[PDB]
RNA sequence: GCCUAAGACAGCGGGGAGGUUGGCUUAGAAGCAGCCAUCCUUUAAAGAGUGCGUAACAGCUCACCCGUCGAGGC
């Protein structure tokens, strides 16, 4: 057979126990090896969550370790360099990002995403930017999202 | 008639008259994550548009009505199950080979043929299969027709 | 008076997706203790989720879409 495990870890800093322990450990594969090669991809993403993707085969005991990006949440979060959001959303302002840095976020992502151009990839993350008590621009997140629909913004666009 | 429904059949009309070749694809099944993929690989090569069965067979009645010619008036032979009007310009053998290319392998379901042979598949051992994580059917965008030049091209005769 | 052979209503089957385990809180809070927001996308359509469930997940449901059936439902 074959075991695909998908979980979220602290980039670089995973370990045997539990997370990937209770998970891998039943497989039969060297725990450490894993939590090695988990911890080599993502050397990067030091301290932020971080999904990761074990593809098992049961009989030869053989692995593969698919990494991803951080939670758009995360990402935002980043860029601002804050700890927490907003305890209220649209209540309260965590902090303000750009455009340009949303872009960023957008760029980032939109192999995960499914929409195809990074106009819409942007919207996405505007609707989590607003999710948050994040501003665009002085603006609710939401307005904005509508300024790219009128084409305020087909500048930064191609 | 409903209000969408007078709306919705000139778009498939529309549709209709958009191109040469004119598929009935059938989307039935298929898990949606996995036709987020297909849609996404096919996108600039065929457009798809899902929509009632009674209402296909409308729009194509109608668009060979209006382009006066029979052989549109006999996709609505073909359509069955979930059926979605696919036009494009790739002609029906290259249109078979890129939507089998995006079939995508998923767990047979319990009851159903065994399409590789013959036997029905029970719900107990598609639950194990399912369990173990075997996916040995080939699944994605199924054509059910293409039109091209004055006739019909049905999978009978795609395949090989 | 409004839905209904352009298929209602009722049963059943398949879809029920992605950003994303939304933000917060929380030992844990993943649609589903609680507070806040409740957008964008792929769409036929699929709620930042109706009710189960879980310690949290899972799984099941439900909305909504397709499909069956064929005559009235209110
Ligand atoms: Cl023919
Ligand atoms: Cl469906
Ligand atoms: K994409
Ligand atoms: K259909
Ligand atoms: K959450
Ligand atoms: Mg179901
Ligand atoms: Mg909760
Ligand atoms: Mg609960
Ligand atoms: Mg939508
Ligand atoms: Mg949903």
């Amino acid at each position: 057979a074959k075991e695909v495990v998908e979980v979220l870890v602290t980039g670089g800093r995973a370990t045997a126990g539990p997370p990937l322990g209770p998970a891998i450990g039943p497989l039969g594969v060297n725990v450490m090896q894993v939590v090695k090669e988990i911890n080599e991809k993502t050397k990067d993403y030091e301290g932020m969550q971080v999904p990761v993707k074990v593809i098992v085969d049961t009989e030869t005991r053989k692995f593969e370790i698919e990494v991803g990006i951080p939670p758009t949440t995360a990402l935002i979060k980043k860029e601002l360099g804050i700890e927490t959001a907003a305890h209220e959303p649209r209540h309260e302002v965590v902090g303000n990002l750009t455009l340009e840095q949303v872009i960023k976020i957008a760029k980032m992502k939109k192999d995960a995403m499914l929409s195809y151009t990074l106009k819409n990839a942007v919207k996405e993350v505007l609707g989590t930017c607003g999710s948050m008590g994040v501003t665009v621009e002085g603006k609710d997140p939401k307005e904005v999202q509508k300024e790219i629909d009128a084409g305020v913004y087909d500048e930064y666009f191609k | 008639m409903a209000p969408w429904k007078i709306e919705e059949v000139k778009t498939l009309k529309g549709l209709i008259k958009s191109k040469p070749v004119v598929a009935i694809v059938d989307m039935m099944d298929v898990p949606a994550p996995q036709l987020q993929e297909i849609r996404d690989k096919i996108r600039d090569k065929v457009k798809l548009r899902m929509s009632r069965n009674t209402l296909i067979i409308r729009a194509l009645k109608e668009a060979a009505e209006e382009l006066n010619n029979p052989k549109l008036a006999e996709l609505a032979n073909y359509v069955e199950r979930g059926a979605a009007i696919l036009v494009t310009d790739m002609n029906p053998f290259k249109l078979y080979k890129l939507l089998e290319e995006n079939k995508s392998p998923a767990p047979v379901r319990g009851g159903q043929i065994a399409p590789c042979k013959g036997e029905v598949v029970s719900p107990k051992l598609a639950a194990v299969l399912d369990r173990l994580g075997i996916k040995p059917i080939k699944v994605g965008l199924n054509i059910l027709a293409v039109y091209e030049d004055g006739i019909i091209y049905t999978p009978d005769v795609l395949k090989v």
